[PDB]
This record gives C-alpha cells, structure tokens and sequence, in this order.
C-alpha cells in the first residue's frame, strides 16, 4: 500500500545500532565505539517502501510532539504495545 | 495517528488503526523499532549553499526531541557555529544527552555571522535534525547533525571547513579554508571530493598564503 | 590591477558636513573576499594621517576609527557597489586637507586551478586624493 | 597610545652614499607588524617595505628595513637621486594606525 | 456513586485542550495558538459529579507524588492502561 | 490507588479496584484524560487578600508535577514576584518547559516584598498550582498559574498589577496600581471588574499623580 | 493637615545616649501607605542637618543616613503607633541641638470615588522640634 | 535455578521502602521521614538466592544502560509487564 | 534481557523468556518490584583504604541511573569531596532529584586531594552507587551512597571523617580527624567502632593539639 | 558628595525692590530634586519651593525658582518687609539629602 | 628526637647552579603525617632571611617563597627518602651564605593507644648549615 | 610587606639586670603568629618562645614573650650572662615569613 513518489532512492542502507569485562563501563568502550554495523538490500523492495515509510510518518510525528509536553519523547513505542493489545483484548 | 510499517515475507504494508489483522503477532516489544533515515537517500541537495536555504529562524516555538534505536551512515553532516553581528550567539548550547551523529562521512563545519531572526534553528520541511540516537526539531551549536526523517515499525570522518557571512538570509556567501589565511570562493557545484582535492594540490604545492593577508582564490569557470 | 578613484570634494562650510566617495575597479568585489578599505588625509605641507578603515564583511564589517576623527567622522560602503564613503560632520578649518582612499590588496599567485588575490593589513593602493576644504 | 618618532628630521648625504633614517616607538611592536613608505609632491606615499624586513614589490634591492621592540630603521645602501622624497614610518598595532611625522632626505 | 458536598459549583465547563505547510513547526502556529476551545453543561449532573471526582482524587495523588522519583510524571494513565489489561487478562 | 472516573450514557461512576466490570470497555488509551480543574469553580474566594491566605512557605520537601491533556479557562489566574527584605528571590525560577497557564481572564500580578520562611511555596489544602499542561506542587517564579485540582477518566487576559508588603505573613497589606506614582487601597470586597472601573474613571479623569510622591487612594467606606 | 510632635529631649552626659520619640496625627497610618520620615536637626546659631530618614514599608523600609551621625544614630519607627524614634548613641558635645522630625505628606485632591494623600521625597510637615543638651 | 556463590552472606533484610493534613505536602514529614522499615529473615532460602539473583542481573543492567538515551530510567518494569502480556496474549 | 525473580511458595525461581509459565500470574504493576541490595551483605571489605581501591576514573563514557522502589540500611555509606591538586573539583555536582541514601549507619567522609585522570568517577566491578531511590554508574560530589546492586523481581548516622592524599591513585594515605588539628593514622584494621572509641578517649582526655601544629597520632601496631 | 553653597551671605534691600539668592551644588542635579526653605527664629523652616521651579502651596506667587546643572536661583520678584528671613537650598540627590548653610536677607 | 643535616654546598661560579639537600631522621617520615621544610639563610655578619618552604603533602605539596628568591631559588622534597633539596639558579656573589634546611616538628605527648608527634607552623629543628660561596 | 624592626640595636646591662628588647612590625599581627630566636656563634637560633607568649621546651622561666598590634618585646626578667646573644624577632603572617635584623646584647 506504499508508494514512493520520491524523484530518486538510495536502494541500500548502511546501518548502524546498539546491540569478560567488556560490560562494565570503567573497562568496556567509549561512546564512539558501542554501536555496530551492515548492509541491506532492496529484497523485495523494502528499502524505497521504507523510505517513503518515513516521508509520510513525518506529518503525524510533528503534529503529535506539537502537543505534549515532554521535553524528551521515548514512549511512541511503549504506547503503541499498549493499544496493540487493547484493541485486541480491550 | 503515527502510522506503523509492518514487514512480511510479501512486502512492507503500512498498518490501519480501523482494521484488525488477526495474524500481525507482535511478540515482544523487541520487535518494535525507531529508524532514522537521511534525507540525503531520496536525492536532496547536500552542498551546504543550497543545504543552509532549507533552515531558518522563529520564535514562539519551543523545540521538542525524540528518539531512535538505529539508524543510517550519512555522508554528509553538518555542524554550526553562527553568531549575530554583535559577537553573541545565535543557536543553543546542546543540552545534556544530547552527542553529535555516531557515523558521518564528510562533515561540513560553518563558522560564521549572519542575523539570526528567531530563538532556534527550525528545518523548513518539517524534516529533523538528527542527532547521535534523538531527531530533533531544532540545531544545536556546536553539534554534529544529519537531516532525516523517522519510521517507526514492527520488524517480523574528513571534516571540512567553511567561512560564512550573512548566515541567516536569503543571499549568503561562503569560503572553502585551506588555511587560517587561505581561502577559496565557495561553489554548488562542487562536491566534497572535489574540495578535498582542491586542499592536496594547494597545499602540497605552497600556494598558500606567506605574508599576513588572506589569499583567496577563485575557480577558474571551466 | 586594482585602482581607486576619490570623488564629493571641494568647498564646505565649517559647522557643515559632507560625504566624500571612492568608487574603484580591478579587484573582485570590495565587500566580501576582499581587503577593507580606509581613508588617509594630508594637509599640504603635513604628514598622512590614518581616519579609519572598514573592515570587509568576511572580517565582520566594523569601522576602527583614529583618534583625531572619533565621534565626528564615519567610515561606510556600498556593498557590491565597489564604493567607499566618508561621511564628515561637525567640520572645522582644521579638516582642511587632502582626502584619499587607500586598500590593502593587489594580485596574488595563479595556478592551474584558478586565479587569486591578496587582501592585507597595510595599503599598496592609494587613490589621487580630493581636497576639501572647510573654511568661512 | 602607540607613537611613531623619526630621526633625523632631516639627512643629508650626496647620491652614491649610503643613508639610514630610525623610528622609536612608544610601544613595543613585533616586525610583522611594521612598514615605511615613500613620498614625492604630487604623489600618494609608495609601500617601499612592510612587516619591517619584507619588501614591497616595484621596489629596489638598495631598499632593506630592520629592527625590533620600539626600533626601527630603513637603510638605502646607495642613496640614488631618485631616492631623495620624504620618508614615513607606520605601523598596525593589530587594531590602530600610525604614521610618523615624515622626514626629508636631501642632497 | 458520586455525591458533590462542595458549597457550589459552576454547572459548566469552558474548556480547552491540544487537538497544509500548517504541521510545519516553522510555519505552523505559536504556542499560544495551539489549543482549541468549546463549552459543555452539566448533562445529567456530569460536570459536578466530575468536580468532586477531581476533589477527592487528589489525596490519592499527592500521596504517590511523595512516594515516586521522577521529577515530571507523565506516566499515570500508561500504567492504568496495563492495570487494566493485567486485571482481566493477567 | 488513584481513582477513575468512567463516564457512562447513564452518570459518571467511579471504578473499583476489586470488582472488574466486564462491559467497561477500553479500546485504545486515547480514551484516558487527565483532566485540570479550577478551584474557582467551587466558590473558592479569588480575591488576592483572600487567595494569599490559601499558600505558605516550607522546606524539606522537594517539589512535583503532573501533566494535563485538558482543562478549564480561568477567570483569575496569579503571578507572583516576591522578594525577600533583603533583595534576594522568594521564589524559584521556573524549569524549562514549565510556561503560565493559556486561558486566564484576569491575571493577578503581585510584587513585592515578605519574609519568605521556606523553599518553596506550597498550597495548603494540597491543591495544585496548574501551569501550562502541567500542575505543580509549587509557585515558581513569574509564571501565570490558575489554582486547581486533576480528575482522571474513562471517556467514551486584563492584567491587573498588586503591590504588596509582607506578603508571607498572616497580616499583609496590598495596594491596587493604577500609575508608577498612583494607588488605592486595596480591600476583599472589590471585584476585578471594580477595579478596572476605577482604574478608567482615575485615570481618565486625570486624579493621577503629578509631582514625583506617591498619591494613595482610599475608596469611600460605602 | 498632618501633625508630629516631638519629645523625649533634655540633658544627658556626653559618652551616653538617648533616644527621641516623635507621634503624629492626620495621616493614614506612618508604616505603610505613607511618607518616610526623617530627622533633622538645628543647634541654635546653626543652619538645619539631615541626620536620616526611615522608609515606609511599602518602600522597604530602610534607614538612609546623613554621613555626620553614621554608626551612631539609627532612625525607626513603632509601626502602626504612629511614632518615630531617634537612638543616639556615642553622645559627644557637639550634638546639642534642637532634634526636628519631619514628614513629607499631606492631603491630595479627592474624588465621588474617596480620599487621598500624597507621599514626598521633600518635607512639608515640621514638628516643634526638641531641645537636646549633651554637656558634663 | 539460583545457586549463591558468594564468600558469604547476610541472611537477613533491614529494609526501607515508601509506602488527616498530612497527606498535603505543606503539612506532612520531610523527606527523611517518609520511609517505612522491617525486617525479613531467610525463609526458605530467599535472601541468599536474592542477594545472588541482584549479582546476575547486573550485567544485564549495564549492557542495557549503555544501549539507552535516557538520562534516568524508570521504565524498566513497565516494559516487563507489556512483554508479559504481549507472550500471552500478542 | 534482564532476569526477573519469582517469588513462589516454594522459592526464588528465575523467570525465561523461552518458557511460559500459565501459572505465574500477575494481576497488577504493583507485584513488580525494584529493589537495592547493598554489596557489604556479601562480605566486601568496608574500611576507607580498601574499599576506594574499587573505584576509578575514565571518560568517554557518561554516566546513567536506574530507580527502586525499595531497598537496604547499609551500615557504611560513603560521601566523598575530592580535588585536584590544583583546588578544582574532581566530582560533578550532583544534578536535581538526587539525594543521599536514607538509612546509612555510619558515613564514611572523605575530604581531600589527589589526580583525578578521568571526567566521572566508576565502579570497577560494575556495582552502582546507590543514592536515596536511585542507582547510579558514577559518584557525584558530595552525596551520601552505598555500593551495590539492583534486582527486580515479581512479589507473590554517626558521620566519621577522613583526609585523604592521592585519593586517585594506587598508592595513598589516609587520617581519621578527631579535630581540625588533631589526627590519627588510618589503617585497613580498623573497624568504624574502634574509630569512634578512640575519638572518645582522645577527645575526653584531652590528648589533642593545643598549640597550631598538627597532633599526629599512631596507634600502637598491637 | 553633593554640597550646596549659598552665595551672597547676605541680601541686603530695601523692601518693594527685587531680591535674588543663588547655590552652587559641587555636583549637577535635575530639577525636580531641589527645594528652597524660610526660616524665622522659634519656626521650623517653611517649604516655599520645590522640584525648582514648583510652588509649594500657600505660598506667594513672588516666590520663583529657577535652575538647572548645578546652579538655582530663589527670586522674589518683590521683597515684602515679611520676606525679610533666612534662606535655605536642600538637595534631595535621589537618596542622601544637603541643606545650604543659610543667607540672611536684611533691609 | 628530630635531625637534618645539610650537604651539597661549596664553590660555585656566579650565573651557575646548584642543588643543596638535607636529609633527616628521628621523625615518622617527612612526606605525609610531617611538617613541610624550610631553608633560611645566613651569609656571614648578617642575620638569617627566609627562602622558602615546602608544604607537607597532606597540606597540599606546595612552595611558599621568600621575595629575595623568588624565580630564582626551587624548594622540593625527595617523598619518602627524608630529603628536602634547594635548587638555586642564577647564582650571584650576593648568595654565599650558610644555608639552612628547617623543621617545624618534635614529638608529642604519648597514651596507652600509641605515640604521637607535632607538626609546626614555626622551627624547633635547625641543621648544621651548608657554606655554599659563590664567587669568580 | 610585613617587616620587622628591633630597637634598641645593642642592649647594655650587667647580668643580673633586667632586660627587654622590642620589635615594630610594620603591619598588624595577632599573637599566635609570633616568635623570637636565640643565636650564639656556631649555632643556629634556638626558638625560646613561639605565639608571642608561649615558651618553647627546654628554656628558662626567666625568659616571656609579650605584645599585639604591631609592638611586641622579649623580657628576660635576669639577664645572665650565658644569654648574652643576639636576639632575632619572628613572624609567620599566615603564610610568607620574616625574619628581624638581629639585636646584640653586651655587659
Ligand atoms: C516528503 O516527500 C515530498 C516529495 O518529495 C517532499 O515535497 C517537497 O516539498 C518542498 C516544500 O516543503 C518543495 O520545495 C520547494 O518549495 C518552493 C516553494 O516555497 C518557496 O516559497 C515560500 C513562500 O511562498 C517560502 O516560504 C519557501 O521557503 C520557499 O522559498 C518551490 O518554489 C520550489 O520549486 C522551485 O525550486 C526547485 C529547487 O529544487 C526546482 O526544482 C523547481 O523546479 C522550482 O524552480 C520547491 O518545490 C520540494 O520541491 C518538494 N519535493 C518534490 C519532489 O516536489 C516533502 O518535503 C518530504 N517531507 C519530508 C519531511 O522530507
Ligand atoms: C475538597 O473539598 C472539601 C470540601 O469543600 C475541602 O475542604 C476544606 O478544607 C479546608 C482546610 O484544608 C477548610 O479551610 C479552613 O480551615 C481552617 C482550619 O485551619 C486553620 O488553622 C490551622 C492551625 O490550627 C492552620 O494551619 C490553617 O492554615 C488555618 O489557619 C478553619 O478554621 C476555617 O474555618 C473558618 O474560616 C472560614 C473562611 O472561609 C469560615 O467560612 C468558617 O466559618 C470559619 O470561620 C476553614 O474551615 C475549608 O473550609 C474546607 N471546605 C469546606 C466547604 O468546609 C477540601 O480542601 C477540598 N480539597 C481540595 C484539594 O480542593
Ligand atoms: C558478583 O559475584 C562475583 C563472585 O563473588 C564477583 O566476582 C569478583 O570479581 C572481582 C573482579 O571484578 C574480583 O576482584 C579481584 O580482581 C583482581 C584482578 O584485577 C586486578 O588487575 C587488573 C589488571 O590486570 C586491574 O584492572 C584491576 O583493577 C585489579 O587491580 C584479582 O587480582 C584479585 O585477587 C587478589 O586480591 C584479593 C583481594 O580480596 C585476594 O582475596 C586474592 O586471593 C588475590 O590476592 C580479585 O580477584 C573478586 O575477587 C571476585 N569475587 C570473588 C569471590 O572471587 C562479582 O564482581 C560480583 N558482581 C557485582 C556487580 O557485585
Ligand atoms: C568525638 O567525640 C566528641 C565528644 O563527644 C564529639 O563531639 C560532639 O559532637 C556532637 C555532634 O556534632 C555535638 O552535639 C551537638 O552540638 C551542637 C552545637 O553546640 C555547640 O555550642 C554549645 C553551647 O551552646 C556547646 O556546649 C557545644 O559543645 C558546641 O560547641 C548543639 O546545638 C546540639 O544540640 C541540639 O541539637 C541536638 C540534635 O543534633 C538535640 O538533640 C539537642 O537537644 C539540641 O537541640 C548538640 O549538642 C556535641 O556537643 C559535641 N561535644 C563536644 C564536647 O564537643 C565528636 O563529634 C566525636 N567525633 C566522632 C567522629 O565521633
Ligand atoms: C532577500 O529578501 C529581500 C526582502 O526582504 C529582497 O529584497 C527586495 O527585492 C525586490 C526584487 O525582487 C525589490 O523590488 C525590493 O525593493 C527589495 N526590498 C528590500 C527591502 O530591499 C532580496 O532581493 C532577496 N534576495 C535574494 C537573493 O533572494
Ligand atoms: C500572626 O502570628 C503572630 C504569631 O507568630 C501573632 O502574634 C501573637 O498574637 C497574640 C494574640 O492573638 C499575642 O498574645 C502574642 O503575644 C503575639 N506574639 C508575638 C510574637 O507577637 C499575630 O497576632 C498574628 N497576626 C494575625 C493578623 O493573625
Ligand atoms: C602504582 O602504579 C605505578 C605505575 O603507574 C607503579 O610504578 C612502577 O612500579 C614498578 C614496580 O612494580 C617499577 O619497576 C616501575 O619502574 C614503576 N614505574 C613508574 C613510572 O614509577 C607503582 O609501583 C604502583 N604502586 C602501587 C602501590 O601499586
Ligand atoms: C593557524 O592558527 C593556529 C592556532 O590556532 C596555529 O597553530 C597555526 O600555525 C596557524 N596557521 C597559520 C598559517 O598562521
Ligand atoms: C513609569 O515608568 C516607565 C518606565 O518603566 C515610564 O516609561 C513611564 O513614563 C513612567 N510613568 C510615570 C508616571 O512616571
Ligand atoms: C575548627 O574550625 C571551626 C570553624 O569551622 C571552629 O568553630 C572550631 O573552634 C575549630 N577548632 C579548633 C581546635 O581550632
């Protein structure tokens, strides 16, 4: 159901995230070294849908940080869990 | 009213909020994730003459952030130091949590003076700017930045500098520095390689500035 | 290459005012990516003395001003116009004098590359000077 | 504030002989910041020297500046007939600007 | 199960609340724009019997207030929507 | 255990803990509102003489808040500006994000001096100072805020100047501004709306003062 | 139509102290919604001193001394008693003089609506003023 | 399933926890003054499997605070109990 | 990934996350809980010169915290103020919200110098310092902790003072002050309750500096 | 500080003739800090003037004041046998407070 | 009980250096737990002059110096080896003198618990003092 | 700075007499920070009194400090005549120290 107007696509992502006594902060890795890294690939073409994906989410994220209050917003995610579940056993 | 994309092993769907699919399974939390894309993937301009025309200034407008869990590598960041005229500053110290972009190519730092009309920073088509794991609404001084947008989903560097005047307007100008003394008229049809190949035949070749005036240099057209 | 030519002399009353020009050519544009611009004066028979220069717009765009002309003359430019001006007020006979522009630039070094100029601290150009003279 | 001093007021010296003429400034100055220039009646002043010991171009190889903290001094080897035009010291101060009183040279 | 013992009440309610370039926070409205405005009565006694719910809601804030760490909490009504879900599918 | 209301075709219930009503029906949390209501609206005196008697200073107790998604406009809102004898600030500056409350139809500014025994300004019923979107456990300083209390539930200005003297104690005394040099004496029984009538037939009769002293009004007992 | 009177004079020795008292009438109360009051004193033969003034509370209420009785005199007032004190301590010969209180009030113009009064930063009520002897 | 390895072990718990006017915060106790306390002893085996359990959590803890943003988190048990609802009931 | 304790009738199990367990019910967000447990309970030594031996200093990594909801007394608390050589601080200040830990037994007060090689100071075994409800990775400057751990779980003082040299570093010294002139030589042997002993017969007997020198004290190594 | 000094020591004219009486302040004042005072012996000094140039009230309009920077002038367009007192200047400095040292007027 | 004992004096030329020290014992160390350690200065004929101290490292490890040497004369300390050097530079004829190294200590009173010493604001332990002559 | 002076420069007294030698600082200083030393040929200066009135160990009663303010002297109540040396004042000032010039005392 998505359909990428853009006049062009990058078709590949180049990704990064965050994923003995590596784990303690006093001995593991500065900050600029604790995230890691990949490639994909348009299979299926899942990369220009996902693009277009954040184009038109774009709208809806604005108008909703328009109103709250939250200096800092890290719950989108926690509140979509929530009504996932309400709408199915509410 | 934030829409959800939803992967499948047929394509990526965008999630409706009156219509329930009995077989989208969400397991965990841990299948839900923020990603941060660049702009620069759907073809924008990135040079910073045509890239300062997408930004600009207002007041009455507090800034707001929020966050990611990944992201993509830019080739192009930005980081700014603007001043008013006068020597005070035009854009806010970044508060605390908040770290430049984690994976840049080239990043473009303009130090500069130009009028600053507004309290903040705002991108003009609602993009954001984004920082190390936070899209923000507003630039910061000082900080590293992409610009980009979010998605949100159920999932199943080289540093070149420039010289700015007239930041904030319409009509600006801007200078590539080789060195403290030694300048080059900024273009948009120069690419970041082409700078940085620029910088290796003027340095390496002394064509630098050796008494105390700025020597600034012009492309030839061709 | 470069060259600057004074105009906006003569007589003027003392009391009066009057705004002096300097309009030049050869450079690459006297408002950004080039040298400031001051103004000089000589009476006949005296030394030169240093007015003030304008900064260019990359350097900030300010005026630093001599002492002798504080609080009565001010250093200006037409941006993108290659012109300089000095506004004079509250003049007295004492300003009597040879009025000149002077800049700090001339050509630099080419290269395969492009061409290029230098903009300096210290004057290699200097116009022919208008006189003005303040008197009753 | 920072003042510049020449002496003599006057030299004297027939063409073919060498000649110095000296600044003293109030204040300390660093070199670069030093220059001396070149007047005839009818003419703005020519940059003859800049930076204390740099030269200027269009100038003579005879032409050579020296000096530190509040001395300066421009040396002709050979003083040509050409030459003899009233001389000016003038420095930066990194912000101000000053002249020197100008000093005649004859033969 | 509500009985309004206040010496009065106000019977209505004017109110307001947080509800195409317009989304943009650049061209979009100031703060003082934001916010949307309308009246309500008291239709079938709502409105008193919603100012006394508020009147006697209040010990049970301010006692968790004292007891929590977070300096703003935005969090009360997340937590009654897993309450919920928890009570009758736990 | 903060309770709910749940609002029904029939009248507004207030749910259990222990009895899970099988027909209490929650589809989604936009049907969860915290709600911010005046005091005002049960009668309370808004006057400042009276409204003054209502706060109090202490310390050892940090201060709260709580956010709102909706609430009542005000007819009286406060700002305060108050300052110890010795020059310092009663009050503290408010946090980043906190910004006066929207809807105000008179705001009440008084400045002034009083001992200030506490840290903090506290309300002493427990009622809240509302801001923006949020109620605060206490006044911060300069910031527009309505008095009032917070519902949860289930769904489906004028600006009139005080002067003030002694403003943390039992017994203080305020004066109505109506010039730098022009006041009157303020009483519990005038109304805004009194007020700003006399303000208009002072100031525009010209009974003002005219040399540098003060002019002090009294109305007359009747 | 205000009136202080003075008291609370007579002899002391010199290295004691004293202190004077002024109370008034026809105000609106001397603490708040009113003038501050000061103290001024005139040794016969002798033009007037500003010795000090206290401010009324809605002023801060604070005392602003003349340089002559710094560290030794201190102006205050009995709020809400209508009366105005004068400590003098550190008594030296030099300070017999008549001790004055003075006020900047009186009555403003009225209106349908009430009454008013203007407070001054200049005298225009004088007391009696009393006598005050330090001598051995 | 917990095994203490620990060179010793304190088998029992001084605890704290936070738990008419005095409900208004003008009125009530100071902050040192609003904690409960008592004490537990081994029943069972409890605390020293407890104190064990609070030894292998941490690493956990630390790997998950480096991932994260927030400068504070009290988050933590609200997203326990979303995934104990989303594996039941997803 | 983090393990959840289940508190059975029969005992403490740890919670999976590939098994689901029909029986282990939970009816509220209110049988979670957050608790802090303290890591003397598990024999750590607690003297001032060893257990400074466990924390070190690094940047490049910023500093978190985590709340509970409940948690120990700890007998020995903790409260450090360390400079650089050159009088700057060594510790941030501790940022809004946090406070000391409510039930220590005695408090450990280090008051002194030493390098400080990093921005924050860390636990080297991974332990948080814990202040009042409030787990932290680094220490802040003048606030009261204890050491230690947090588990979570499904339910069903006499303030003794020290100087220290070196506080950083390996090799370093410390004093118990029994008066601002008067000290005595530390030792690991020492126990709090032999400090405070000594305090009393010293300071009763009046075995302290009376001239402005400094009283050193060193106890007899039997 | 700011002083007030009164000059002539004494006035001396026949009633019915114009009589002026100036102060010199070592500091610039504006007008609206100054006043001027009457002083007969067994009173307190009357107001007057005020603000320089304001009529105290109950006062003669042949009372005017006038002045600026640090000089004022008290004049008395016709002096009046019951004028015939002692004169002072006050300064009120916007926080301390200076009389002057008080000129005698005589026929 | 507390000794030093100067050494590293003698002939040296003017616009040379050199290095005194003075090591001790009979103290608990002179590090930490110990008075910081002056020199003072006595050129034959004339009084002592104060050069300078070095503070104890529990009172932060710093140099307290003397007007006549200051950016001349460097007070430090050996840590733990009890020996406290004076490094004097830019020697002059005007600097023979006997040079001294201080201690303000000496032991204190005793008890059951243990041994205890004092540490000074002042000297009660001189050296025997280093001739050091410098000179052409 | 703060600087010691003695006076009298040389004491003459039999033993047996009594004695007293004062030094002028030139600031003010509170007791605790005082001292006087004692130096014979061959040795350095003993302490004999610290804190202006506190004797140092291992001296005789004979020998008390006194003084504040600026103006403080060593009385030795007897002078014998092994305590005919010369006598320095000390002061710490709470940071730099000074050292007086030295007194000679004589038969
Ligand atoms: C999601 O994806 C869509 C599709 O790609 C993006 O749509 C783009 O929207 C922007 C506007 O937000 C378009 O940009 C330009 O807008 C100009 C109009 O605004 C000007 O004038 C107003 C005052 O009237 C000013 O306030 C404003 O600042 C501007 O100065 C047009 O005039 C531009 O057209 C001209 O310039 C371009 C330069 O590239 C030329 O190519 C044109 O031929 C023409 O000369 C221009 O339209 C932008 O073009 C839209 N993209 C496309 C492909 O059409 C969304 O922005 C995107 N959302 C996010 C968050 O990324
Ligand atoms: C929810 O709704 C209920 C019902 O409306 C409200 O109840 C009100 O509670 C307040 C107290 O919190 C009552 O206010 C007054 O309390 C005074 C007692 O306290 C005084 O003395 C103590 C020291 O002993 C001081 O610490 C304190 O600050 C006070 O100085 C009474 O003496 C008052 O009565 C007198 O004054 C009133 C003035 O209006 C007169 O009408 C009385 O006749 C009498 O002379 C007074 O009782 C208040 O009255 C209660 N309301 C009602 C209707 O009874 C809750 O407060 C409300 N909760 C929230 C959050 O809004
Ligand atoms: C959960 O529970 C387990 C079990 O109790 C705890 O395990 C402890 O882990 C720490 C290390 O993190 C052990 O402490 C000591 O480690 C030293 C090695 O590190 C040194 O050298 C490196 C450089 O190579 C430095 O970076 C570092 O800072 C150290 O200087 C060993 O050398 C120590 O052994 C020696 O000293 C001890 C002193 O007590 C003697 O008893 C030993 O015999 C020996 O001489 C020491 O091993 C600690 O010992 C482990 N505990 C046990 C019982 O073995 C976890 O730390 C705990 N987790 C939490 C969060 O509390
Ligand atoms: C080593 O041993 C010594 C000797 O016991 C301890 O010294 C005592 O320390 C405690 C705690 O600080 C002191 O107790 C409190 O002192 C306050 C200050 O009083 C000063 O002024 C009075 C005169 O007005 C003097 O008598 C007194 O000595 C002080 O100079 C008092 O105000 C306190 O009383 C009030 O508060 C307490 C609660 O804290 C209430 O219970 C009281 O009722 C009252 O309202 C209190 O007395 C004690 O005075 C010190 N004693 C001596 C002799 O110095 C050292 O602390 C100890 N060190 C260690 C590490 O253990
Ligand atoms: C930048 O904006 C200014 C307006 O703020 C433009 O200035 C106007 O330009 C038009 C021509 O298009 C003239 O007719 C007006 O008289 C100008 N107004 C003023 C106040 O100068 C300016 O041209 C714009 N510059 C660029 C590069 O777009
Ligand atoms: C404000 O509070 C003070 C107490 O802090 C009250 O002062 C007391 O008043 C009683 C009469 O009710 C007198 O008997 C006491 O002697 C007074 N004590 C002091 C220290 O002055 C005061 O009356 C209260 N004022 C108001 C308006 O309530
Ligand atoms: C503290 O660490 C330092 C190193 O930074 C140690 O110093 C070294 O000690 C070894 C002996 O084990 C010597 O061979 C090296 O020459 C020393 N290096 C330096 C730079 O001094 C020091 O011994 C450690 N101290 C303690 C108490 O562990
Ligand atoms: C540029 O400035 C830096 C100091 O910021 C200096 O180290 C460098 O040598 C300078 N380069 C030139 C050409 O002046
Ligand atoms: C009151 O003060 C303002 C400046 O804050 C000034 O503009 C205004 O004229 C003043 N009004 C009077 C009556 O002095
Ligand atoms: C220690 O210092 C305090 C001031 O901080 C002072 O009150 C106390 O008397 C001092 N004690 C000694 C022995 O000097």
């Amino acid at each position: 159901v998505i359909v990428n107007a853009q006049p062009k696509c990058n078709p590949n992502l180049h990704y990064w995230t965050t994923q003995g006594l590596a784990w303690i902060p006093y001995f593991g890795p500065a900050a600029e070294g604790i995230y890691t890294e990949g490639l994909m690939h348009n299979q299926d073409g899942l990369i220009c849908g996902l693009r277009q994906l954040a184009n038109e989410t774009t709208q809806a994220l604005q108008l909703f940080l328009r109103a709250t209050t939250e200096l800092r917003t890290f719950s989108i995610l926690n509140r979509k869990a929530i009504d996932f579940l309400l709408q199915r056993w509410g | 009213s934030i829409p959800l994309g939803v992967i499948h092993n047929s394509t990526l769907q965008v999630s409706d909020v009156d219509k329930l699919v009995c077989r989208d399974k969400l397991s965990s939390t841990n299948q839900l994730r923020s990603v941060g894309l660049n702009l620069e993937g759907n073809g924008v301009a990135t040079d910073v003459p045509s890239v300062t025309k997408r930004w600009g200034f207002r007041s009455g407008v507090p800034p707001k952030v929020v966050n990611y869990e990944a992201g993509e590598w830019a080739e192009n960041c930005y980081n700014l130091e603007i001043k008013k005229p006068d020597g005070s500053e035009c854009l806010p110290a970044a508060p605390d949590g908040i770290r430049g972009f984690p994976r840049c190519r080239y990043v473009h730092k303009v130090s500069g003076t130009g009028p600053c009309a507004g309290d903040f920073a705002f991108h003009k088509e609602g993009a954001f700017f984004l920082y190390d794991r936070l899209a923000s609404t507003v630039i910061y001084r000082g900080t590293t930045f992409a610009e980009g947008v979010v998605a949100f989903l159920i999932l199943p560097s080289t540093t070149i500098r420039y010289q700015a005047t007239g930041f904030g307007t319409n009509e600006t100008e801007y200078l590539f520095e080789v060195d403290n003394l030694t300048y080059v008229q900024l273009e948009s049809r120069f690419t970041p390689q082409f700078l940085l190949q620029l910088n290796e035949t003027i340095y390496a070749s002394g064509k630098r500035s050796n008494t105390t005036g700025k020597l600034i240099w012009k492309v030839n057209p061709e | 290459e470069v060259q600057l030519v004074e105009s906006g002399g003569g007589l003027v009353k003392p009391g009066g005012s009057l705004r002096l020009s300097c309009t030049g050519s050869g450079g690459t544009g006297f408002t950004f990516k080039y040298a400031g611009m001051s103004w000089v004066r000589q009476a006949p028979g005296k030394g030169p003395e240093w007015i003030g220069r304008i900064k260019s717009r990359i350097d900030g765009g300010t005026t630093d001003y001599a002492a002798p002309v504080k609080d009565r003359f001010i250093v200006s430019r037409d941006d993108s116009r290659n012109t300089l001006y000095l506004q004079m007020n509250s003049l007295k006979t004492e300003d009597t004098a040879v009025y000149y522009c002077a800049t700090g630039s001339g050509k630099g070094p080419s290269a395969s590359f492009g061409e290029s100029y230098y903009y300096y601290d210290f004057i290699n150009v200097w116009g022919k000077g208008t006189t003005v003279t303040v008197s009753s | 504030e920072s003042v510049l001093t020449q002496s003599p007021g006057t030299l004297s010296l027939s063409p073919g002989e060498r000649a110095t003429l000296s600044c003293r400034a109030s204040q300390s100055i660093s070199r670069k910041y030093l220059a001396w220039y070149q007047q005839k009646p009818g003419q703005a002043p020519r940059l003859l020297i800049y930076g204390s010991s740099s030269r200027a171009t269009g100038i003579p190889d005879r032409f050579s500046g020296s000096g530190s903290g509040t001395d300066f001094t421009l040396t002709i080897s050979r003083l040509e007939p050409e030459d003899f035009a009233v001389y000016y010291c003038h420095q930066y101060e990194s912000s101000p600007w000053t002249f020197g009183q100008g000093t005649k040279v004859e033969i």
